[PDB]
RNA sequence: GGUACCUACCAAUCGUAGCGUGUCGACCAGCUGCGAAACACGCAGCUGGCACUGGCGCUGUAGGUAC
């Protein structure tokens, strides 16, 4: 490729209210051939400026685009609760044209602790053969946090899938589901499945269990 | 007034070929270049293609070079992309867009194309397995028990999960789906709801896999 | 003689016998405004080249023609 639009920084957690700066660099000149969208989860991306200070029409004022050379900055004053996004650069001073890698603005906020819940395998998936335990951590904050599976007491390991959601638009938690799969004889052969999660809003490591 | 609706994703084989179209409303597609952008999941904006006005040129992206071909029908007023010998570096959302008018948003890329998935794997279409996670029997967590559906063993992207046929929306987390190590694709969209009010509401997950064409309706209940 | 004109006036150097002059335009590149317009095409303008166009000013020498 030719030009290469290098972005920076890849997220952020801001505050409402808080003034927020994002900045591509051209690895050459492209003059001011320069684009800024934003793109909300599971959405196509919106046009928020174009010519490296331009604002679009119907683009509210508090999106700024600057240029110093081959820098180029996006500039959020007053950073607002229907900003939360992923914003993308764009160079389209020659063929091919380059994004940058984007930078994913989430909203911060007071700390949340995880719900836990542990739901064992259904009837029907034991007859199939396999059996799947869930355990979900609902609505907490930060995004970071651990869970580790024990059956008996072995600490599983290496065979729990993890998914976590989107930021929440209403209450801006995150939602995080671990899925524990075991054979049908394997799971049988224990009695006590439990799911043990740590995080920052939890002072002791919470157990959540269940007997087969 | 503007809009651009694109159509023809789908699931194809490595090697495979593929044509995605993209029919223009509200503006005639001959007086704006016209562009293809590419976004895998979980990833950055990629531009893959584009077409000039007026004289026909087209550029491509080194990823795409030799393998993609844009074109476009002024008499159906719609830009066409075809992919041969597809990788499975191809399968991303695939997005049409109209590049504004020189004057206003130059070269800036003003209205896009909602999207159109496109899976490049050698695996073959399989309906999801639907199970329930029923409710907590042991206590309920404060008033507030949680149930939800597991939906495994799918491919490919996507499906789609509501619950009591949209009359619950309330409390719903539907996970990303993730690959399992069979190659197939897993998720589980889970509900909170009041406990006291469990036994006389009735929970029902609504799962949707129109690749495989299976639509189930599967019941929760505490046992 | 005079005036006007015709022809010729090494090579190199755009050209000229020589000196000066680089254009109403052509051509090569680059830039800009505009045409629904990144390239291509079209219209208008600018910058640099070039000398296709061999014009214009001045000054001749030789021969010759005509008043
Ligand atoms: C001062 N210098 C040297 C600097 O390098 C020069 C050199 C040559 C030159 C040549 C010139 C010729 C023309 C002009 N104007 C010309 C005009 C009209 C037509 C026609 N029909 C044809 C041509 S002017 C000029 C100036
Ligand atoms: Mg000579
Ligand atoms: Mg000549």
């Amino acid at each position: 490729s030719d030009i290469q639009m290098t972005q920076s920084p890849s997220s952020l957690s801001a505050s409402v209210g808080d003034r927020v700066t994002i900045t591509c660099r051209a690895s050459q000149s492209v003059s001011s051939a320069v684009a800024w969208y934003q793109q909300k989860p599971g959405k196509a991306p919106k046009l928020l400026i174009y010519s490296a200070s331009s604002l679009y029409s119907g683009v509210p004022s508090r999106f700024s685009g600057s240029r110093s050379g081959t820098d180029f900055t996006l500039t959020i004053s007053s950073l607002q609760p229907e900003d939360f996004a992923t914003y993308y650069c764009q160079q389209s001073y020659s063929f091919p044209s380059t994004f940058g890698q984007g930078t994913k603005v989430e909203i911060k906020r007071t700390v949340a602790a995880p719900s836990v819940f542990i739901f064992p395998p259904s009837d029907e998936q034991l007859k199939s053969g396999t059996a799947s335990v869930v355990c979900l951590l609902n609505n907490f904050y930060p995004r970071e946090a651990k869970v580790q599976w024990k059956v008996d007491n072995a600490l599983q390991s290496g065979n729990s899938q993890e998914s976590v959601t989107e930021q929440d638009s209403k209450d801006s938690t995150y939602s995080l589901s671990s899925t524990l799969t075991l054979s049908k004889a394997d799971y049988e052969k224990h009695k006590v499945y439990a799911c043990e999660v740590t995080h920052q809003g939890l002072s002791s490591p919470v157990t959540k269990s269940f007997n087969r | 007034e503007v809009q651009l609706v694109e159509s023809g994703g789908g699931l194809v084989q490595p090697g495979g070929s593929l044509r995605l179209s993209c029919a223009a409303s509200g503006f005639y597609i001959s007086y704006s270049s016209i562009h293809w952008v590419r976004q895998a999941p979980g990833k950055g904006l990629e531009w893959v293609a584009s077409i000039s006005p007026y004289s026909g040129s087209t550029y491509y992206a080194d990823s795409v070079k030799g393998r993609f071909t844009i074109s476009a029908d002024t008499s159906k007023n719609t830009a066409y992309l075809q992919m041969n010998s597809l990788r499975a570096e191809d399968t991303a959302v695939y997005y049409c867009a109209r590049q504004g008018y020189r004057r206003r948003s130059g070269r800036g890329f003003d209205y896009w194309g909602q999207g159109t998935l496109v899976t490049v794997s050698s695996a073959s279409t399989k309906g999801p397995s639907v199970f329930p996670l029923a409710p907590s029997s042991k206590s309920t967590s404060g008033g507030t028990a949680a149930l939800g559906c597991l939906v495994k063993d799918y491919f490919p992207e996507p499906v789609t999960v509501s619950w009591n046929s949209g009359a619950l929306t309330s409390g719903v987390h539907t996970f990303p789906a993730v690959l399992q190590s069979s190659g197939l694709y897993s998720l589980s969209s889970v509900v909170t709801v009041p406990s006291s009010s469990l036994g006389t509401q009735t929970y029902l997950c609504n799962v949707n896999h129109k690749p495989s064409n299976t639509k189930v309706d599967k019941k929760v209940e505490p046992k």
